[PDB]
């Protein structure tokens, strides 16, 4: 676990070494969720000082997307090629989180790509990195994702989790109630039919016996 | 909904009647409301069964039947010409004015669903608006009105589980 | 004639057939059956012309069969209405398009029609049972 | 001591075989008990067979009026004598030295799509087997109806001796036999009787199945049975239409009341289809209707 | 997908007797790499044009069409070629089986999440709430 | 690293083998067997399993290879497509005896799997564990170790029906809606437990674990499942086809009832 | 017989050619077989008539569509047969009364 | 089939004008139908069912236009008003427009080229509306069968249906 190693090695470091470590973490391949590194008091102390830009960049990588780094580019320090590619991958993940059939136009507008070959190469890179799984449909100009990882969450996002899980539980409860009611109704119908048939047969037998006297 | 209730009340009032014959105002309201709801058969039979004395006494029934006859032949210019030729005092005015809007919507839907290229003059005649008004009206709809040739191109416009359980319980007895 | 019919050469085959028809009309056992036979033969060629094609230009068809486009259109309509040609004529551009039927929609339509007819028959039979039980007749 | 059924004593089996009570009575064996493993082995073998018939043997023992089946193995059959008996002897010799002490108690074969019954050939085979090697039982499995009805279709039969005429006493539950196998089911229906079938499992098997259900419910919740059997329903509809034609022909004139039998078959097929649909409706309600 | 540069370095590190080439050309390693690239691209795309397939295999589009047709003919791949549209279509991935597979994956996620919660934090929520739900 | 799929029939085979040997010999005894199945690309799928014969010399297990080859020919006579995959045994964690037996087995197949069942367990998880052999160099010596693989359960309809019938062991709508109830109950239980843990983390009763909450967020984002238009078209196709089948069945039943009524009416209200 | 031999090899090559495609241009086949478009169309017509090539020629745009798209149409045939039998059966049952 | 023999022996001969009318309305020819209707005017107006025959005359043209859709895919208005005998492109256009409005036909009119295109696609059976229609029809059949079963049970207990 690369993030565990970076947390362990950043126990007491602060200042320029902290910024170098943040740059290394952002550029390090394979690590795509920075939530353990963000919660450190040592990291959070960067707000007061001349290194607030690095903390803002870390927040952008953890929660933001690439378009956020189109209007807030002057403030943050310059990004290398690996950092920009990682930000594009995370933007693809963010897009796939909310919709499971991403049009090519949305990706071209978000990731700032010129032609379709570059965009498809980036999507293939993301698939190989195994952060998303999916297929590319060129005829319909779509990317159909079957599975994407979950990114970092703030303290104001757990409410959505509890709301969705509550809705799912209510749906399951309603399904169970409906199944039980239908089972009861079917059993009642069968019993009523059998009872009616037996009464008809008893009446027929009584009438037949009476006529034989 | 406000017209169907009035139609039902008029029908019941005519049916009860002081001896079969109803008053001319309810006759005119019934005829116009039959024209509204596209009940051409019912309107024709109502005109057939209206007493000739009432037709002679009240001359508005003639105009209402003229409008109905233009509707019966599907003559949209005739419908629009004959609608704006008579009036009453708040008895047929709302229904005769909703007739125009109903005919407008009907003609617009027919043009949309039955044509792929219709001349501007024919479209204006079907709707009743002037030609320039007819062309300029279809702007948000995007009907691709042409110039020179003046061609308008119309644009083409739970309980399930209980039901299944009932079906099975029927089949299996 | 037989070889040209087999080898999909219909202009020459029909020309030779029409050339020899006049001589064949003087026969004793074949003359009464000539005309009918000829029609049959011609019809075969038509369904044998459109068999490989999914959309055929009617000018080439008319040139092949030595007729005008209008007569070919009339013959094709007569064949489509009843015969073995399952096609539709696009007379704006004079093209014969092969028609592919939809099985699912056809089965749905036929099943719904059968259900409606069965319900009508059942209601009629219940009324018939009521009148028979009540002994209603005109004498 | 649920595992006591797994303990095998040879002395008692020799004593029972030498003191055969089944040679006096004829309706002696009326209970069949099958292990869980044996039943699963038969079901998997029959399913792997496909649309064809697969046959194998059945090892086990006897206990009073009970036929106990413990294991099974599949005969090659690409064959009556020769190859089949060579395989049987070789497999028994191989399996006797690893812990499998029981000997053959029956033979099983599949009847894919036409019920669980014994044909004329099966009755002759069972008569031949019971003539020489006794006791014996014939288990017939329908691997296709098992999927369609969600119920294991299995039947253990035993054949009456030639010349014996039992006096009626046949419940004979209704079986939807196809049209081309109705005549074969009619001539040979009173030459055999069915044994009531029960199943058993050990304690470790019970614990393992209980622990397996904690993760095996996913496959139940994502079955979608409406697609796994789409040719079987088509064949059923074809047979039902033929039966309807025959019942109509009977109506035009004038089995007994063939219309009732055709109606029963139609009801069975339709109910299976509706069950398959309501499962998917439940899945759609659970998973797709959580639209956020 | 093996790109051009990787194969370039691999050929750089190969010794000359390893590079077996036919007299007419058509290096065995290059052809095998092209076949591997096309098979691996069959698992990312639902369908692909000839121009993009030739740009991704780095071969002329006509050669890409020829190789794809040859590969489909011998049964190496599953797919078909629409020449007028210039599109090669791979496996279809129908709707209802996809729905079943997605349901299975979602339930797998639920099971794995419960396993991780129960094995990384016993007592606490896990067993207390299990018992409380049982009670 | 391969991906392994398991069939419940293999687990039943192993458990039955253990029970038989323990009951016969009078005390629990470790068993050793073999597995067969099919491998497609890099995905292994274990289908069946047959017992194997072995001996103990000094303190080591020696596998009888002649008997193994005899049984291999025997099973190849029937299951042509199935192939040897590895071996199985019963016990706890892997031990050097398992290493010795795996070294013996590797002479038969290049890369066998190693399945271990734990018949005496206390936890609430399936005790089946799957390992593969990895060779390594330590202090200049060539040793081998076991790397565990994650296994799933194979999906077969007949297998599912049989396992369900075995696990339960004792109208038609009521019978059908009992298999669905037992699975929706587990799904609801799991979702409720996850929701309670998430609510406890939100209000604060347990340490804030980021991994669990990120997995929960992904799980919440996974819904709805397949809300595309083509899926809806296919779903309505299925619904309409089943509706037509139900309509035809209803018509057949009504025709039969009509025939019965006509017969009774002709018997009563006629003379023929 | 050189003409017959040439036709045989051309037919075999065309049959092998059309194997993977779904819709294929006729000028493409003309380029591959080294014959003009008219002879390619004649060869295709002969092959389709002889039930050798399973496809149809689109003449207006000069292409060949191969019939590779098939589905489970037996269910609808079974439903049609069931419907016809039900129709006749209900007719007979109703006609039984009077 | 259960019809009495009076209609097939005695009632039919008196209705001889209407069988001639059907026979002419068996071969698509509006002129012949008009000639026959005008010839038998007294008979059709004596029985007071005049105006139900003019409906047959006006429906012959609709039947011909519908039969045109079974063969053609795009027909000129002048060409259409020559196989159905409508005497002019304008009358054919108004006939097609009225037919489209009433839902009898599935067609579109192109006044630019003066053509009429035939579509013939009522509905694909992939929507919940057809599901609702099927459910309603099945409910009607279920009620029908329930009534039939009630009548049979009421006839089973009859003492007269116990001695035979
Ligand atoms: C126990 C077996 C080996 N056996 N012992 C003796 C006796 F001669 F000793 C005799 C036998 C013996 O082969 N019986 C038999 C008979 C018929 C069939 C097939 C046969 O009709 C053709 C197929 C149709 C069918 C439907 N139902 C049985 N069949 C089979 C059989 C069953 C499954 C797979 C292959 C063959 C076995
Ligand atoms: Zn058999």
């Amino acid at each position: 676990n690369l993030l565990e190693q970076f947390i362990l090695l950043a126990k007491g470091t602060s200042g320029s070494a902290l910024t170098a470590l943040i740059s290394q973490v952002l550029e390090a391949p394979g690590v795509y969720v920075f939530g353990e590194l963000l919660e450190l008091a040592n990291v959070q102390e960067l707000a007061e000082g001349a290194n607030a830009a690095y903390l803002q960049l870390l927040n952008l990588f953890a929660y933001g997307t690439y378009p956020d780094y189109i209007a807030n580019k002057e403030s943050l320090p310059e990004l290398s090629t690996a950092q920009q590619n990682k930000l594009k991958h995370l933007t693809i993940v963010s897009l796939a989180s909310r919709m499971k059939c991403i049009p090519y136009s949305v990706l071209l507008k978000d990731l700032e790509m010129r032609n379709l070959r570059e965009l498809e190469d980036l999507i293939i890179e993301a698939v190989y990195t195994d952060i998303i799984q999916g297929k590319l449909d060129q005829r319909n100009q779509l990317l159909e994702v079957d599975f994407c990882i979950g990114r970092d969450i703030r303290k104001k996002d757990i409410n959505n989790i509890v709301k969705t899980l509550h809705e799912w539980c209510d749906g399951c409860e309603a399904v169970l109630l409906g199944i039980e009611q239908q089972v009861l109704r079917a059993n009642q119908y069968k019993e009523n039919h059998n009872r009616t048939q037996q009464q008809v047969e008893a009446e027929v037998t009584n009438i037949k016996k009476t006529l034989k006297a | 909904f406000s017209f169907k209730k009035l139609l039902d009340q008029c029908e019941n009032q005519e049916l009860e009647a002081p001896g079969g014959i109803a008053t001319p105002p309810v006759y005119g309201q019934l005829l116009a409301l039959y024209l509204l709801h596209n009940d051409m058969n019912n309107a024709r039979y109502l005109w057939k069964r209206i007493p000739p004395a009432i037709k002679s006494a009240n001359s508005e029934l003639g105009g209402i039947w003229s409008v109905g006859q233009r509707i019966w032949q599907r003559d949209f210019p005739g419908i629009y010409t004959t609608i704006n030729a008579h009036q009453w005092s708040e008895t047929v005015q709302p229904i005769m004015e909703a007739l125009r809007d109903a005919t407008r919507r009907r003609a617009f839907a027919l043009v949309s669903q039955a044509y792929t290229s219709i001349i501007a003059d024919d479209f204006a005649a079907f709707v009743g608006l002037p030609v320039e008004e007819a062309v300029k009206g279809i702007l948000e709809q995007g009907w691709q009105a042409d110039s020179t040739t003046r061609m308008v191109l119309p644009r083409k416009p739970e309980q399930q589980l209980a039901r299944l359980t009932d079906y099975v319980a029927f089949l299996e007895n | 004639i037989i070889f040209k019919f087999y080898e999909s050469k219909y202009a020459s085959c029909l020309k030779m057939l029409d050339e020899m028809k006049d001589n064949l009309l003087l026969d004793m056992y074949l003359a009464p059956h000539v005309r009918t036979l000829y029609t049959q033969i011609r019809n075969r060629a038509l369904i044998q012309y459109f068999s490989p094609y999914v959309s055929a230009d009617m000018h080439r068809m008319a040139a092949a069969f030595n007729t005008t486009v209008a007569a070919l259109e009339d013959e094709l309509t007569q064949l489509i209405l009843e015969g073995l040609i399952s096609a539709r004529v696009d007379s704006h551009s004079k093209i014969l398009y092969a028609r592919d039927v939809d099985q699912r929609s056809t089965t749905f339509e036929k099943s719904l029609l059968m259900g409606k007819e069965f319900q009508r028959r059942a209601k009629a039979m219940m009324l018939r049972a009521a009148v028979l039980r009540n002994q209603i007749h005109v004498k | 001591s649920i595992d006591e059924i797994y303990k095998y004593d040879k002395k008692q089996q020799q004593e029972i075989l030498a003191a055969k009570p089944w040679t006096k009575d004829h309706h002696y064996f009326k209970y069949c008990k099958i292990s869980a493993l044996a039943l699963l082995k038969m079901v998997m073998h029959a399913r792997s067979g496909g649309n064809l018939e697969v046959m194998g043997l059945m090892l086990g023992k006897v206990d009073g009026e009970t036929m106990i089946i413990m294991d099974s193995f599949a005969l090659p059959v690409e064959n009556a004598q020769a190859a089949a008996y060579e395989y049987m002897a070789a497999y028994i010799e191989n399996a006797k030295q690893v812990g499998r002490l029981e000997n053959a108690i029956g033979w099983y074969h599949s009847h894919p799509g036409y019920g669980c019954w014994l044909s004329g050939i099966d009755v002759s085979t069972q008569m031949l087997n019971q003539q020489f090697q006794e006791p014996f039982v014939a288990v017939v499995i329908d691997p296709t109806r098992t999927i369609s009805a969600g119920k294991v279709n299995l039947g253990a039969f035993r054949t009456y001796p030639k010349g014996y005429k039992p006096p009626d006493e046949g419940p004979s539950e209704y079986q939807t036999i196809p049209l081309n196998k109705i005549e074969d089911f009619g001539v040979h229906c009173k030459q055999y009787y069915a044994l009531e079938v029960s199943y058993f499992k050990s304690s470790l098997d019970r614990k393992l199945l209980e622990l397996l259900w904690n993760k095996y419910w996913v496959n139940t919740l994502s079955s979608s049975s409406l697609l796994t059997n789409a040719d079987y329903t088509t064949g059923q509809v074809f047979d039902l239409s033929e039966k309807l034609e025959q019942s109509e022909a009977q109506l035009g004139r004038g089995s007994e009341d063939k219309l009732a039998k055709a109606t029963r078959d139609s009801c069975k097929t339709t109910i299976e289809a509706i069950h398959g649909l309501m499962s998917q409706v439940i899945k759609d309600k659970l998973f797709n209707q959580i639209n956020i | 997908i093996i790109r051009g540069n990787q194969l370039q370095e691999f050929a750089a590190m190969l010794m000359p007797h390893q590079k077996a080439t036919t007299a007419d050309g058509s290096s065995i390693l290059d052809r095998a790499v092209i076949e591997h690239n096309l098979l691996s691209a069959s698992k990312l795309y639902n369908n692909i044009t000839f121009e993009e397939l030739g740009a991704l295999l780095e071969i002329p589009a006509a050669k890409a069409e020829k190789i794809a047709s040859q590969m489909i003919t011998e049964g190496r791949m599953n797919g078909f070629i629409d020449q007028i549209d210039g599109i090669v279509h791979f496996e279809t991935r129908e709707a209802l089986p996809t729905w079943d597979k997605q349901i299975q994956s979602l339930c797998f996620q639920v099971n794995n999440l419960l396993e991780k919660i129960s094995q990384t934090a016993p007592e606490w929520t896990a067993q207390a709430m299990e018992a409380q739900m049982a009670q | 690293s391969v991906s392994v799929a398991l069939h419940p029939l293999v687990i039943l085979n192993i458990s039955d083998h253990w029970i038989r040997m323990r009951s016969q010999e009078g005390r629990p005894v470790q068993v050793i067997g073999a597995l067969i199945g099919k491998q497609e690309g890099r995905n292994i799928e274990v289908m069946n399993s047959f017992e194997l014969l072995s001996h103990t010399v000094e303190e080591k297990i020696i596998i009888d290879k002649e008997y193994y080859y005899t049984k291999e020919e025997q099973f190849k006579q029937v299951f042509k497509e199935l192939e040897f995959l590895g071996w199985y045994t019963t016990g706890g964690p892997p031990d050097p005896s398992d290493i010795h037996v795996h070294k013996q087995v590797c002479e038969i197949i290049e890369s066998p799997l190693f399945l271990k069942l734990n018949p005496m367990t206390k936890h609430t998880d399936l005790p089946v564990s799957v390992f593969e052999s990895v060779i390594d160099i330590i202090n200049g010596e060539a040793t081998m170790l076991f790397a565990e693989l994650t296994y799933t359960l194979a999906t077969e309809e007949a297998e599912r029906i049989g396992v369900d019938h075995v696990a339960r062991m004792t109208s038609t709508v009521a019978e059908h809606l009992i298999a669905q109830h037992s699975a929706i109950k587990m799904l609801h239980s799991r979702v409720k437990l996850i929701l309670e843990y998430v609510k406890a983390s939100e209000a604060g009763e347990v340490p804030f674990n980021h991994e669990i909450l990120r997995e929960a967020y992904a799980l919440c984002h996974c819904l709805p499942v397949l809300s595309t238009d083509k899926f809806k078209t296919d779903f309505y196709d299925q619904c309409n086809d089943v509706g037509l089948m139900a309509y035809l069945g209803t018509i057949t039943k009504t025709c039969n009832t009509m025939n019965q009524f006509v017969n009774k009416f002709n018997v009563l209200y006629d003379r023929q | 017989h050189i003409e017959e031999l040439l036709r045989n090899i051309r037919t075999q090559v065309l049959i092998k050619l059309i194997k993977p495609y779904t819709r294929i241009h006729i000028p493409f086949i003309s380029k591959e077989l080294n014959i003009d478009v008219a002879d390619v169309e004649s060869l295709l017509v002969q092959c389709i008539l002889d039930n050798t090539i399973h496809g149809r020629i689109d003449q207006v745009n000069q292409l060949l569509e191969l019939d590779h798209q098939k589905r489970g149409g037996a269910r609808y045939t079974a439903l049609d047969k069931w419907t016809n039998q039900l129709n006749s059966l209900n007719q007979a049952v109703v006609s039984k009364l009077a | 089939k259960y019809t009495s023999q009076i209609v097939g022996r005695f009632i039919k001969p008196l209705s001889n004008a209407y069988h001639e009318l059907a026979q002419v309305y068996s071969t698509n020819n509006p002129s012949e139908l008009r000639n026959l209707v005008n010839k038998h005017s007294e008979t059709f107006t004596r029985d007071n069912n005049m105006g139900l025959v003019k409906q047959c005359l006006s429906s012959l043209y609709k039947k011909n236009i519908q039969r045109l859709t079974k063969t053609f895919l795009t027909l000129s208005l002048q060409d259409m008003a020559s196989r159905v005998q409508l005497s002019g492109p304008q009358e054919a256009e108004k006939y097609v427009l009225h037919m489209i409005e009433d839902g009898e036909i599935f067609a579109s009119i192109n006044q630019k080229d003066g053509m009429v295109s035939f579509h013939d696609n009522p509905e694909k059976y992939n929507n919940p509306a057809m599901l609702h229609n099927i459910d309603q029809e099945m409910l009607k059949c279920i009620e029908l069968d329930e009534r039939l079963k009630a009548m049979d049970q009421e006839i089973t207990v009859n003492p007269q249906f116990v001695q035979k």
